[PDB]
């Protein structure tokens, strides 16, 4: 699909309200495969089960592990941009 | 289980 731009509003005591899957080491982009109910991400509106995450906050995630971007992602405080795409 | 590893964030 079309890649997006999404903004995600997260209080500092919150995570984000994903759960992801994959990562460069298994040759699979950073996936969101769950969305937990009532968590930041599901509150935003734009992020959906199946959104491959391509960049937070500028950052690039195509070629990032697993790890990486775990890192990465809880990082990120207040108001977060997500670059994202459904494929 | 996930086909890869799963966290959650």
């Amino acid at each position: 699909g079309p890649i997006r731009k999404v903004l995600l509003l997260k209080e500092d005591h919150e995570g984000l309200g994903i759960s992801i899957t994959g990562g460069k080491e298994h040759g699979v982009p950073i996936l969101i495969s769950e969305i937990h109910p009532g968590q930041p991400a599901d509150r935003c509106g734009g992020l959906h089960v199946g959104d491959a995450i391509l960049a937070v906050n500028g950052v690039n995630l195509r070629d990032t592990k697993h790890k990486e971007a775990v890192t990465i992602l809880s990082q990120q405080r207040g108001e977060i941009e997500f670059e994202v795409v459904y494929v | 289980n996930s086909r890869y590893p799963t966290s959650i964030i």
